[PDB]
């Protein structure tokens, strides 16, 4: 069969002017390059103590991807991409026990283009404390995946929702979660 | 409202490893929107257009021996090199799963119930979960969630067993994973 | 150790 796969994935999107450069190992992100700060961001802190990567090379690659997108757009005769709405699922990363720290995971999958707006809601109100997220992960079908996280304290009083906005969706999608 | 059309371009270099790094295949690909247009397959040795849009590029890139040569050696200078660089924390990463067993819904004995075997926080994804009833393996009535990748280099999976608990019965979840020599087991007594 | 990246080649005119 096949034991492992390492993928260097990058993209450039117009008219948003969004680019991304990342390395993937068996579906997990090793690191990506922050375009604003022009730096290598490791998925897990310890990765950086074992290896390195010059962010500069990524910036140069993106410039070329931007130029190739221009060429291809005109060559395709300005054929736009077809929006593919995401499948959204919310789960905890471990079995929930009342008053025991846990994490809600918003899994956004199988969509394109790579642009989404995600917000967490606690009893209907946006929450930002401690939240984090991944960049857009590549898929073999060339669609994308993305994860959003929300550390929280389980209780019978709160309800949560992962609100996702995407152009393939007619209306913002809410995925509900509450203790049962 | 934003309705302006979008144009996406992707470039992917995929290194496929078989038997350690004994066999390696490099796959380079360009995708316009959701369509692969051209690719370089190390097993082929040169670029090939996938769609009509990639025709110009394959012909062009194949006309530069320098590029072809560099690409044909990437299996060594790129793929094998990166495998070695990250081997210690990727290929060799091992995190033991946390196993918990609990009944779905608290129902009295002799009534159908779903026993949940929760396996979380493990890595790599390769794992085996089996249910045992009074020492014997239950191959039927097993409802699995499958492998769930959490996105933080950790996996989880919920394997449930359909049962009709009766006092005296001992149900065991057995888990095999590369992080432990002997399988982990958690018992639930009705 | 350092990660090597493959450089992208410019498309046809």
């Amino acid at each position: 069969k096949e034991e492992h796969v390492i993928i260097q994935a990058e993209f450039y999107l117009n008219p948003d002017q969004s680019g991304e450069f990342m390395f993937d190992f068996d579906g997990d992100e090793i690191f990506h390059v922050d375009m604003a700060k022009k730096e290598t961001v490791w998925r897990l802190e310890e990765f950086g103590r074992f290896a390195s990567f010059e962010a500069q090379g990524a910036l140069a690659n993106i410039a070329v991807d931007k130029a190739n997108l221009e060429i291809m757009t005109k060559r395709s005769n300005y054929t736009p991409i077809t929006n593919v709405p995401p499948e959204v699922t919310v789960l905890t990363n471990s079995p929930v026990e009342l008053r025991e720290p846990n994490v809600l995971i918003c899994f956004i999958d199988k969509f394109t283009p790579p642009v989404v707006n995600v917000t967490w809601l606690r009893n209907g109100k946006p929450v930002t404390t401690g939240v984090s997220e991944t960049v857009f992960l590549p898929r073999e079908d060339h669609l994308f995946r993305k994860f959003h996280y929300l550390p929280f304290l389980p209780s019978t009083e709160d309800v949560y929702d992962c609100r996702v906005e995407h152009w393939g969706l007619d209306e913002p999608l809410l995925k509900h979660w509450e203790f049962d | 409202g934003d309705t302006r059309p979008r144009f996406l371009w992707q470039l992917k270099f995929e290194c496929h490893f078989f038997n350690g790094t004994e066999r390696v295949r490099l796959l380079e690909r360009c995708i316009y929107n959701q369509e692969e247009s051209v690719r370089f397959d190390s097993d082929v040795g040169e670029y090939r257009a996938v769609t009509e849009l990639g025709r110009p590029d394959a012909e062009y890139w194949n006309s530069q021996k320098d590029l072809l040569e560099q690409r044909r050696a990437a299996v060594d200078t790129y793929c094998r090199h990166n495998y070695g660089v990250g081997e210690s924390f990727t290929v060799q990463r091992r995190v033991e799963p946390k196993v918990t067993v609990y009944p779905s819904k608290t129902q009295p004995l002799q009534h159908h119930n779903l026993l949940v075997c929760s396996v979380s926080g493990f890595y790599p994804g390769s794992i085996e979960v089996r249910w045992f009833r009074n020492g014997q393996e239950e191959k039927a009535g097993v409802v699995s969630t499958g492998l769930i990748q959490n996105g933080d280099w950790t996996f989880q999976t919920l394997v449930m067993l359909e049962t009709v608990p009766r006092s005296g019965e001992v149900y065991t979840c057995q888990v095999e994973h590369p992080s432990v020599t002997s399988p982990l087991t958690v018992e639930w007594r009705a | 150790a350092a990660y090597s990246d493959q450089a992208t080649p410019l498309l046809l005119s």
